[PDB]
RNA sequence: GGGUAGGUGGUAAGAACCUCAGAUCCGGAGAUUUCCGAAUGGAGCAAUCCGGUAGUUGGAAACAGCUAUCAUUAAUUGAUGAAUAAAUAGUCAAUUAAAGCAAUACGUGGUGAAGUGAAACAUCUCAGUAGCCACAGGAAAAGAAAACGAAUGUGAUUCCGUGUGUAGUGGCGAGCGAAAGCGGAACAGGCCAAACUUAUCAUUAGAUAGGGGUUGUAGGGCUUGCAAUGUGGACUUGAAAA
RNA sequence: CCUGAGUAGCUCGGAAAACGUUAUUUUGAGUGAAUCUGCCCAGACCAUUGGGUAAGCCUAAAUACUAAUUAGUGACCGAUA
RNA sequence: GGAGAUGGGGAGCUGUAGCGAAAGCGAGUUUUAAAAGAGCGUUUGUUUGUUAUUAUAGACCCGAAACGGGUUGAGCUAGUCAUGAGCAGGUUGAAGGUUGAGUAACAUCAACUGGAGGACCGAACCGACUCUCGUUGAAACGAUAGCGGAUGACUUGUGAUU
RNA sequence: UGGACCUAAGCUGAGGCUGAAAAGCGUAGGCGAUGGACAACAGGUUAAUAUUCCUGUACUUACAGUUAGACUGAUGGAGUG
RNA sequence: GGACUGUUUAACUAAAACACAACUCUAUGCCAAACCGUAAGGUGAUGUAUAUGGGGUGACACCUGCCCAGUGCUGGAAGGUUAAAGAAGGAGGUUAGCGCAAGCGAAGCUUUUAACUGAAGCCCCAGUGAACGGCGGCCGUAACUAUAACGGUCCUAAGGU
RNA sequence: AUCAGGACAUUAUCAUGUAGAGAAUAGGUAGGAGCAAUCGAUGCAAGUUCGCUAGGACUUGUUGAUGCGAAAGGUGGAAUACUACCCUUGGUUGUGUGCUGUUCUAAUUGGUAACUGUUAUCCAGUUUCAAGACAGUGUUAGGUGGGCAGUUUGACUGGGG
RNA sequence: AAGGGUGCUUGACUGUGAGACAUACAGGUCGAACAGGUGAGAAAUCAGGUCAUAGUGAUCCGGUGGUCCAGUAUGGAAUGG
RNA sequence: GGUCUUGUAGCUCAGUCGGUAGAGCAACGGUCUGAAGAACCGUGUGUCGGCAGUUCGAUUCUGCCCGAGACCACCA
């Protein structure tokens, strides 16, 4: 599971190339980040959580 | 990243405004000595609330500035020095000033208590800001053994 | 409850029994139901070994007999707690749901290729197929208008038949292939949030609890006014009747 | 005064739509507004007109199938079936 | 509807005029300046059943070497970790040290103890180098005869793992 | 001979870590002899077993009252094996 | 011929084969370098250049001659080639309107690839042969001459000691 | 966050320049036949640049109101000043565009160490030790890349090649 | 003469072509003649490339010019015919 | 197809922007020297790939062609 917890976003398994006749597979890696959280009750330090996610809490100041 | 700070002008732009530049990350957001407040009230009222809350943060600011000079210059800080034959090997950090408030159990921050990392014997005195309108001072003493 | 003059499951001969006071047999409600096995006190080679607690009986005791209990996760409750006062992870106790299996069939989602034809083949095809996984229910998924689509036109979603093998699409091959339109099966649309209004939270509440409110021909909020006890279940009880 | 924002978009890859990526639906990275006064749509994209308010929730039918229980049928097979 | 014929059920479907790329027209259409010539036209049924062919479906039928996915396997074999055990018997004498001779002392020499080998001879044990035998056998890998190694890159008892 | 003891690589595995799912890895724990520790030999007899069945000679580790001596001492550290 | 002890197709080939001592080069200063694995995780390793794996050869002794033309390498920058992207600027269209036709045309948007920058590699150069790989012909010349030390030329980077 | 240094734009900056004849270093194009003239000329001094050792330019001193012999006469294929222009090289600051080297910590990374949980080498945290916005990692777009996948590799023919 | 040379212009035209050649098809070949404007030459007529038999490359796909054609609701535009 | 570069003598190297065709070797003559040497001065080899413009006047400038070395071509 390459994702983070508060939100759920699998990694979509799609095709690769920029020439070729034929087909092949390849996944996309959600970038992930490790990044301190905000409560006001203990556990406060590294967690992992998406980019736009981050840019969402930074937007709503999530601190 | 943040779009409000905790702090009117102090070394650069970013100001307790409702709305503030920004370059890239920065400790303007990150430090507890200067943050930012959810908005999350922002139609007309917010900028004359944060003015508001602006200077009576800063009055109340400096009222609990000077208490917490007061009583920590009234306390006593002493610590052991486990040594052999006669060389120091005790740690003298922020540690120990963490020790001393958790005792004591008022607000602070590691890395707004900016110390010198190294080592001490004998009573020594250290001169340290703890907030934008701070400046105070506090004694460290040691004993033999 | 019904019904009966024998039966003692199949290889049937003998035993030895009860039975005409109702068995045998049929159905309903049941009690109990060894071990292992999701198997869960712990372990292990499934039909094995060691247990712990609380009782209880015997015996000085040891130990032996009959009961329940003692696994994990998640959520909730209480205690609990290090750096570091608090808090914090964690620790134990209590309550509640699993976790399995199968109807080899149907549901969704995620995974996911080949030989196959093309007279080769790497395109397309074989198909999202096989197979795998996870979660399901008697079904599920789907589903109430940024729907349509061109009109003086309809008005949740699904399936059936015409449209049609059409318009298109494509190493423009092999092929793939509609969506509207029309005709039927059924047809119920309701419910939050958001404006505002009542209390707590250090009224920096941004959270909770309640009232109003559930959208196109715009609606709701706002100061009011007029009229009304209505019909509906998608549903709670008991009662009756079939 | 309110009617659902990292949202519609857009760039880069992508995927389902007849589609073999094109308006239409989804998004992995990046970036990024408006508020019924507008937004989008009528397969590029403007103007006029129309259509309705997505960025909330649930919703029985209209169905596929017979492992079962009972009854029954078979221009069903009769022991190499 | 006795899991039947049928009755209902025009939604469509072939024809009723065709041309062309279509616009658009039309007993004409396209070319063009053209009506000329050339192009197809100048009404020539449909619903069934039965045969014949055919379209795709395992499609007159049995035949592969394969391919991909999913399972099973270290009791064979190869490798390794642990735990063990055995290897008849007999040869061989490297050092080292000690004694004595020797020398100025060494060097050197005569020796004694002593035991070193991917040592040797060679049983059990391993292997299978060689000829014969059988080779639709006693036996899906041997039998007789020989042979090499056989205190070490030896073997195998068991467990385990790949 | 083996359990009621522990371990040899190895296995499993609360938490935990990683990974589409499956699953893999791994802490503390827990299993795993062919290892390590523990007290019985001679003989007799059935057609069938026998150190076990029977005669002899013993030992052993625990519980219980008891007498005499005595303060002992573990999951803790060290030797031992 | 190989040093040898020793190893290999159970079941048709045991050796010129394998293998070792030993020799040589090379990537690496530790979380290594090599990897096994989709990532954690693990060996090399509770390792630390006398370490470590890989490429070649294979007692002992002696030699290792030429050629960086090209290939693969090391280093460098003079210059040119250079995607992706960042964004000078231009063009197309609609049309509020100006407008007699035309045409022009503010407004938002669509289509547009650009000016310039833009990595490494490549072309380039210096080195590199117990790394790939190759190691030529011709002509005459010394008192018989066949002999060619000795000298000359075409090719190539080079002509077998 | 942070300072500094080097490139491309160009304001504004001045210099910029030999065939022969040309009194001639001459980059040329065309109006101008002018103006420097207390701000003052032919001509001389010290300094800067320079390139022909010879061309050209500027500050101060000096000549004193004139001449520039390159305004016009006069010469040269290409005429003199100025006027606007296209070339120039170098430097000077004006900032825009991205580049490199800085410092810090504060994101992030730890297979530093210590402590508690925990009888425990995994982990959770705190600190330390470090690095340090490098760099893991994600995305996009290049390179390299038989380690690997899919396959490919016509025919005729007195057999085929 | 279909050879040579001179002069004149440029039909190496357009829309077409019954009728034939041979013909797996595609494909290839010869042209009667009509209508329009033509040049040569008074006319006659000729002239629908070279005296011929060789001198070639299928379609999609893409581009260019015109385009009385269409243009997804409309007008345009895109885009295609 | 663009984007850059390259062309000279009998062979191998040059090349003041327009203001010109130059070393070495290939062949010969000569000079130095007791002699042979040896070395060197040099007759010569030059429309500077070609074609049209520029400039008083072109081998290098402009445009074209010829001989050539390099980076670029595919729908999921």
């Amino acid at each position: 599971a390459k994702k983070d917890q508060l939100t759920l976003r699998g990694p979509l398994y799609g095709n690769n190339r920029s020439h070729s006749k034929t087909i092949t597979r390849r996944k996309w890696n959600v970038n992930l980040q490790p990044c301190k959280v905000k409560t006001a009750d203990g556990k406060t330090t590294r967690i992992l959580v998406s980019t736009r996610t981050l840019r969402t809490l930074k937007k709503h100041n999530r601190l | 990243m943040k779009v409000i700070l905790k702090q009117d002008v102090s070394n650069l732009g970013k100001r307790f405004d409702v709305v503030d530049v920004k370059d890239g990350y920065a400790i303007h957001f990150l430090f507890p000595k200067k943050l930012a407040a959810p908005l999350t009230k922002k139609s007309l009222q917010d900028r004359d609330l944060f003015l508001k809350k602006q200077q009576e943060h800063y009055e109340i600011n400096k009222a609990l500035s000077h208490k917490l000079k007061e009583v920590i210059e009234q306390t006593e800080l002493h610590f052991s020095l486990k040594e052999h034959n006669g060389r120091p090997y005790g740690s003298i950090i922020t540690k120990q000033i963490i020790n001393q408030a958790h005792t004591k159990g008022m607000a602070l921050q590691k890395f707004m208590f900016k110390d010198n990392v190294r080592l001490g014997f004998g009573d020594h005195e250290i001169t340290l800001h703890i907030f934008e309108d701070t400046t105070a001072v506090l004694k460290v003493k040691v004993t033999p053994d």
